[PDB]
């Protein structure tokens, strides 16, 4: 990316590194006190945590942040949106994590059973190819159209 | 760590996708399997579109041959709107009784606000083909285009179904007859009187086969109401612009009674106004001693908020009686049938930028 | 908001209450 941004993005990274190891750890994230509230910290640590150790290096602090540049294309932002929901980096958005994550997000406003019916009849509604589960391109079908991409842009 | 796959609430069931045939609905001598379909639809099962639209156009068919005003004997259970609460119906069917040994009258309001109008619609459709001369069913507000589109019927066919089987429905709701002379003693309707309907042949007189007009005797017979304050008059008029629907009128106690004379008719048993109870009683006329006006309504919690019992009215041995019921527990959809993805995603959009925002400050 | 939200002769009558 731009140099000026590689240099602001490697002291902000040192300031989050609180014990200096050259890693990110989730207790490092969750020091930022706006992070403490937002139900899908750990579901971005996890994407950014492309090698698995649960931890975020340099590496992928980086590449996770160019995801969200002005210059990235509509695909490179949905896709984003749909690893959120695809815990288990298979590339398919499955009945238990679908579940799982949209709990994440709504807590106490809908109850266990009232979340799994919705999360069964999108499953059944939006698979169209009868594996039981929603790839990147039955995704797409189903939200392509609202342009949240547009609002999935962070300046470095 | 909780599977990635499997279902997290594993005792909610997962519906079936399998859609039913006609040789799965149809016995061997043509007769709706409503056993079958009655268990199918309450797992959110749904049927093959040819096997639906053969339902609703040999309903229609039913329909179409009946007259704009039925003649019921009694006994007869007569019931409200149901307005697609598909699990309270079932309830209602325990409460008044199987129709394979009950008779049932039906004053209209199957669609909308529900999210299960096209199974009530494919049930009672079902129940009127097996039943044709001891299930019946009036024709309410809600059973037209004008409504449907507005409200959420025709969105949920579009779901579950086709536009096709939506259209299918609209021309089986033309069919559907206006009002029911009930053991010689009651009108049945679902709104209400009409200033130009003074007798019994002015029902019999009407071309029911249409979407229902913007003013008129049909229009009136599905949108009118009693006064607020019926049976406690000062206004003189018997019939009044109805200021609550924006078409039709008000009608007063006068009115009613004026009616109930002329024809040598007991009470009018109508619906269309929700009641905390399922039911009201209205003030009786001077001449009969028996309440002027009834409404009954079958949709208990209605719209999951009201909080209201359902009932209905089974006439039998000389006595009119109310059974009121709950309601039921029922499948959950979000608001105008959208999936969780369109729900969740601006949520995670707007999520993810925030905490990016934040860790870069 | 820290949670997702759900968008916006004569007839005697007788009572058999709710079971
Ligand atoms: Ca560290
Ligand atoms: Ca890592
Ligand atoms: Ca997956
Ligand atoms: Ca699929
Ligand atoms: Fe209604
Ligand atoms: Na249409
Ligand atoms: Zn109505």
């Amino acid at each position: 990316m731009d140099a000026d941004e590689i240099k602001r993005l490697g002291k902000r990274f040192k300031k989050l590194d609180l014990d200096n190891s050259g890693s990110l750890s989730v207790e490092e994230f969750m020091s930022l006190p706006e992070l403490q509230q937002n139900p899908l910290v750990q579901r971005v640590i996890d994407i950014f945590d492309t090698d698995g150790n649960g931890e975020v290096d340099f590496k992928e602090f980086i590449e996770g942040v160019s995801q969200f540049s002005v210059k990235g294309d509509k695909e490179q932002k949905l896709r984003f949106a749909f690893r959120i929901y695809d815990m288990d980096k298979d590339g398919y958005i499955s009945n238990g994590e679908l579940f799982q994550v949209l709990k994440m997000m709504v807590g106490n406003n809908l109850k266990d059973t009232q979340l799994q019916q919705i999360v069964d009849k999108t499953i059944i509604n939006a698979d169209k190819d009868g594996d039981g589960r929603i790839s990147f391109e039955e995704f797409c079908a189903v939200v392509g159209g609202l342009d949240i991409h547009k609002k999935m842009v962070v300046d470095v | 760590k909780l599977s990635t796959t499997d279902r997290v609430v594993k005792a909610v069931p997962f519906p079936p996708s399998h859609r039913l045939t006609a040789k799965e609905v149809f016995d061997n001598d043509g007769k709706p399997r409503v056993d079958i379909l009655k268990a199918h639809l309450m797992k959110e099962g749904r049927l093959e579109e040819s096997v639906a639209l053969r339902i609703i156009t040999e309903g229609a068919s039913i329909l179409r041959q009946e007259k704009n005003l039925l003649d019921i004997d009694a006994p007869v259970t007569v019931c409200g709107d149901i307005h697609g609460q598909f699990f309270d119906l079932m309830k209602l069917f325990e409460v008044g009784g199987s129709p394979a040994n009950t008779r049932y009258l039906f004053l209209g309001d199957y669609v909308d606000r529900g999210y299960f109008s096209i199974e009530c619609v494919l049930y009672l459709w079902a129940l009127k083909i097996l039943y044709p001369k001891t299930l019946f069913l009036l024709r309410g507000n809600h059973e037209c285009r004008h409504l449907t589109e507005y409200f959420t019927f025709k969105q949920e066919c579009k779901i579950k179904y086709s536009e096709r089987v939506y259209d299918a429905c609209m021309d089986a709701f033309d069919c559907l007859p206006l009002a029911a002379l009930m053991n010689q003693q009651f009108l049945c309707v679902h709104g209400g009187l009409s200033p130009e309907i003074n007798t019994l042949d002015d029902i019999r007189k009407l071309d029911r086969f249409k979407e229902p007009p913007a003013y008129g005797p049909m229009c009136d017979i599905l949108w009118s109401d009693p006064l607020e304050d019926f049976g406690n008059e000062k206004t003189q008029e018997h019939f009044t612009h109805n200021t609550v629907r924006g078409c039709s009128y008000f009608y007063s106690y006068p009115a009613v009674c004026e009616f109930l004379q002329h024809n040598n008719l007991l009470s009018i048993l109508r619906a269309h106004e929700a009641q905390d109870a399922g039911y009201r009683m209205y003030r009786k006329s001077q001449t009969t001693g028996f309440p002027s006006l009834i409404t009954i309504f079958s949709a208990p919690n209605y719209l999951d908020v009201y909080n209201n019992k359902a009932a209905v009215l089974k006439y039998e041995n000389n006595v009119m009686n109310i059974r009121q019921f709950n309601c039921s527990p029922h499948p959950y959809w979000l608001p105008n049938f959208m999936d969780v993805f369109t729900w969740s995603l601006p949520f995670v959009g707007e999520k993810v930028t925030e905490m990016l925002v934040n860790v870069l400050n | 908001n820290n949670y997702l939200t759900v968008p916006a002769d004569l007839p005697v009558i007788t009572i058999d209450p709710a079971s």
